[PDB]
RNA sequence: UAACUGUCCUAAGGUAGCGAAAUUCCUUGACUUGUAAUUGGCGUCCUGCAUGAAUGGCGGAACGACUGUCGGGCUGUCUCUAACAUGGAAUCUGUGAAUUUGAAAUCUUCGUGCAGAUGCGAAGGCGCUGGCAAGGGACGAAGAGACCCUAUGCAGCUUCGCUGGGUGCUAAGAGUUACUCUUAUCCUCAAGCUUUUCUGGGACGGAUGCUUCCUAAAUAGUAACGGGAGUGAUCAAUGGUACUGCUACUUAAAUAGAAAGCAGUGCUUGACUGUAAGAACCACAGUUCGAGCAGGGACGCAAGUCGGCAUUAAUGACCCAGGGUAACAU
RNA sequence: UACCGUACUGCAAACCGACUCAGGUGGGCUAGUAUAUAUACUCAGGCCAUAGAAUCAACCAUGUUAAAGGAACUCGGCAAAAU
RNA sequence: AGUCAUAGGUAGCAGAACGUUCUGGAACAAUUACGCUGAAAACAGUAACAGAAUUGAAGCUGCUAACAUAAGUAACACUAAAUGGAUAACAUGGCCGUAAGCCCAAGGUUUUGCAUAACAAACAGUGAAUACGGUU
RNA sequence: GACACGUGGCUAGGGGUGAAAGGCCAAUCAAGUUCGGUAAUAGCUGGUUUUCUGCGAAAUCUAUUCAGGUAAAGAGUGUGUACUAAGACCAU
RNA sequence: CAGCUAUAAUUUAGCGUACCUUUUGCAUUAUGGGUUAGCUACUCAAUAGACGUGAGUUAAGCAGAAAGCUUACUGAGAUUUUUUUA
RNA sequence: GGGAUUGCUGACUGAUAGUGCAAACAGUACUGUGAAGGAACUAAUGAAACUGGGCUAUAAGUGCGCAUUCCACCAAUACGUGAGCAUUCGCGCAUUACCAUUCUCCAGAGGAUUUAAAUGCACAAACCUAUAUGCCUUUUGGCAUAUGAUUACACUUCGUUA
């Protein structure tokens, strides 16, 4: 037996800053 | 030149440094002493 | 490492990520940021990547510019932002057209600008 | 090992498929040459015994 | 016989109604019938290896291509086979495969031999080749898996094997203000990983360091789940040194010991710091002895001994973690 | 009053089974003795092409008959016979 | 060029060579070769010197192709039954007759018709006109 | 009749369906078939193709998730170095 | 195991337990092959060690290089010399 | 990175090789319900197995077709076309005739070997398609700032007349 409780980490998933406009108008 | 039916006969399956299971190279102490600087200097003799 | 961690998603988190990638441009995205929760097991060789799911509410904001209420899906933090800088009119005027990654926010933005311009 | 034309012309006077089929004739010709070694070595003993019989008679 | 009393661990020691029964080792259970003769049934009896109201106990009408037994009739199943009929087979004409195949011109017996010989040895036999038959042999042919063992083997299943929030409920906060989010975790569901080895097969049992004695054959060394004793320590004195009395013990065994034995004393910590040529040994890692040099000490008038105990057992690498000190750094 | 089907086969040598494969393949119509679509012979209609030819082998398959017995056979009246 | 010494071999190690295809050195087979032998072997008889290799095969229940063996063997036995000098139109006999007859469906998709061999598939054939089935 | 048949339709693989047999899901299903990862992996089995010449072992020992594997030592070959020997025998 | 050796030369005598693979040991009644033909297995790159053959030596190699990179060198004052003799 | 033309490119292959395919119709016939799998076949020559019979018992010429360079017409700026084997130890194609004399085993079956050549293979060359600083790169993109969320602004100027 052994303990394996994980350590959480949140990565901000870079999220390109200002905008693009290749989507639907 | 390989002999008869070993693991050496099969080819590329066993590393040269494997010694059976006694890890003798892993029984010696590890030293982390960095040598002093001046070993990065060029050494020139007065004789030259 | 993030492009690796997107490819290491468990199937519920991957399906939620595909739905987030589909329906991002349908809801208000003021300060909303998706997040991955990668948990690090100390007895190693196990990195399970998942998603931090956003919370969504259908709030019915009153526009002080044009005389109607609008219903539109938001998050708590962008509602903090909108109601703490001045409301829907001040947000839709002072946040120009590119920090709005949203379709109904853009549509109500144009309706506020057009109704206000005809109101002059 | 041994040239194939040599094996065929050594097995020239054999019997059956061991005359024309090359890989039967190969084993037969190898056994024939192994017989030839022992026969050459036994020539001397056989003829010495024959001479001693004639002297004795 | 043990009905009522006497006892011990113990959730509790199995009722009217069951039992050599689908299930009872003794076994041909003693008992009646059954047959001339019965180990397989029927109905009793008790001595329940290892029966029994929800693993449902007690039997019944009807039902069954279910199972075990008895009578009548019936007849070639049989005593014991015969004749006949039809269709193959056998003859001719026409069409026309496949399994198998190292090459064969392939005798018998006895012996030998990878231990059952057509092929080797000794002796003998044999005009040659077929059709139709029988299948003892060619370890006939047909599947590189009938069974056993092994694998850094797979696969699925099971669980008080391990770890996980993946999954379902739950707990505590939060939001819009039932629903949703965050975090945690019992019990379920779905997975992912492990689950040694030696062995006169495997399983079972036993063992896996170190020391000594016999094997071990008079340098050393020398095996077997071969045979007899030990050990995983003790001791601030049972260490060191200088002495004092007495003499058959000191111990795991061997070698040894007028002290290395038995009782004592006076001081002390060498039960140190830094080293060490040279050897024993030895695959390597390690292991063992070690005079001498420097420091500071101990005992002794000195000679000189002391780097733990007469020796051979009580000595688990590296990694990782922690402590003191020293240098450098921030 | 246009367009599509209309040949042939369809319990089979033409479909499904590698085959001219003894297997599998749906619905409908039908005469007499006669009475039921069962049974024997027959109507309408169809068929006797896909190996032939004689003969007393053994043996095999499928049946007929069998004296006196009758489960005596056999793990078990299985199989036949019998109603 | 005369004396001595050595020469059994599996696993393994070392040394010397043969052969196949292609290339460089200008071109080594236009009009062929063919005295049948030589060499220790691999082989040779249409260069040689170097180089580049998808470079050598009785041996993997290997793969592909061809050809044997078993062997003119087994098979050509589910059925009704055939005969007359013909798988006959004619005659005789037999078999099915709730099929082995007739009409359709599904499926097949030309398998359908013509010549006393033949030169014939290259040629023919499916007609909605009864309110036939579909299409609605 | 808890019936049989015909014509389309629905449920698909860690899934369907099952009056429940490890049954069925297009003749190899306690995890269909096809394609891809994939030239998976196999300390196991089989095989390895021209010649000549010289030398020539071992099946002991230690360790091992290890005893049919591997590594070190012993025993082989080539190369180097070096002794009338770090050699073999015999005598005193 | 169908051959061998023969001055044996219209016919005899003697000798002769296939091959492969795997094994302590196989004619083995252990593996494999019906035959013939074609195809079918130690390759290549980078890096490391060793040997053989060299290059350069103003140390070497890479490179356009007086960049740069990788290997290589840099130390002791040590009484010794004519065949003997003034 | 990708898609088509050209390669006086190849110590690449040459029909069991090279693409699965050199071919009248190869992703074909065929297999499977389907997704999917997936062949063989060039032109001559005619090896062996196999089965019957017999026996034994002068590294040269000469023709054509082009390419290179000369010439003379040229768009006159890369050659544009045209006489010429004029020139080249060029390339491809075509062509070269022996006449006996029997002591050779024969006949079939089969498709190996030999010869011939890329439309096969691998690339290459132009052609077309697809923000700056530094950290990690790894045949190329993730991260802060700045001309920045804004419908707006610089440039390919042909000049020559002593
Ligand atoms: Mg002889
Ligand atoms: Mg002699
Ligand atoms: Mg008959
Ligand atoms: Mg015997
Ligand atoms: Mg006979
Ligand atoms: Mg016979
Ligand atoms: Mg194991
Ligand atoms: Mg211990
Ligand atoms: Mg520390
Ligand atoms: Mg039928
Ligand atoms: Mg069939
Ligand atoms: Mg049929
Ligand atoms: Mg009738
Ligand atoms: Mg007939
Ligand atoms: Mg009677
Ligand atoms: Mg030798
Ligand atoms: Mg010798
Ligand atoms: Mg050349
Ligand atoms: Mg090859
Ligand atoms: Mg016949
Ligand atoms: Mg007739
Ligand atoms: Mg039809
Ligand atoms: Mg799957
Ligand atoms: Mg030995
Ligand atoms: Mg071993
Ligand atoms: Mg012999
Ligand atoms: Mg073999
Ligand atoms: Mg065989
Ligand atoms: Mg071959
Ligand atoms: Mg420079
Ligand atoms: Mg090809
Ligand atoms: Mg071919
Ligand atoms: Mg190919
Ligand atoms: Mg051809
Ligand atoms: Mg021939």
């Amino acid at each position: 037996a052994v303990n394996n409780k994980p350590s959480l980490k949140y990565v901000p998933v870079p999220e390109s800053q200002h905008d693009d406009f290749t989507s639907e108008p | 030149g390989r002999g008869m039916k070993g693991q050496k006969s099969r080819g590329r399956g066993l590393h040269m440094l494997y010694d059976g299971g006694q890890l003798g190279l892993l029984k010696f102490p590890v030293t982390r002493q960095r040598p002093s600087y001046e070993v990065l200097y060029y050494h020139l003799g007065l004789s030259r | 490492n993030v492009r690796q961690l997107i490819s290491r998603l468990i199937p519920p988190a991957r399906k939620q990520f595909e739905h987030l990638q589909a329906h991002r441009r349908d809801v208000v995205w003021g300060d909303t940021q998706i997040t991955l929760r990668v948990r690090q097991y100390p007895k190693s060789k196990d990195e399970r990547v998942s998603l931090v799911l956003p919370n969504w509410h259908r709030v019915r904001l009153w526009s002080e510019a044009l005389g109607r209420k609008v219903e539109l899906v938001m998050t708590k933090d962008t509602l903090r932002h909108i109601e703490d800088m001045g409301g829907l009119d001040a947000y839709l005027i002072k946040t120009p057209e590119s920090r709005l990654k949203s379709n109904p926010a853009s549509a109500v933005k144009w309706e506020v600008m057009s109704a206000l311009r005809r109101r002059e | 090992p041994i040239n194939r034309q040599k094996i065929l012309q050594l097995a020239s006077s054999f019997r059956g498929r061991a005359r024309t089929c090359i890989n039967i004739a190969r084993l037969r010709v190898e056994k024939a040459l192994q017989h030839a070694y022992v026969g050459r070595k036994l020539k001397k003993r056989h003829w010495r015994s024959v001479w001693i019989q004639r002297i004795n008679a």
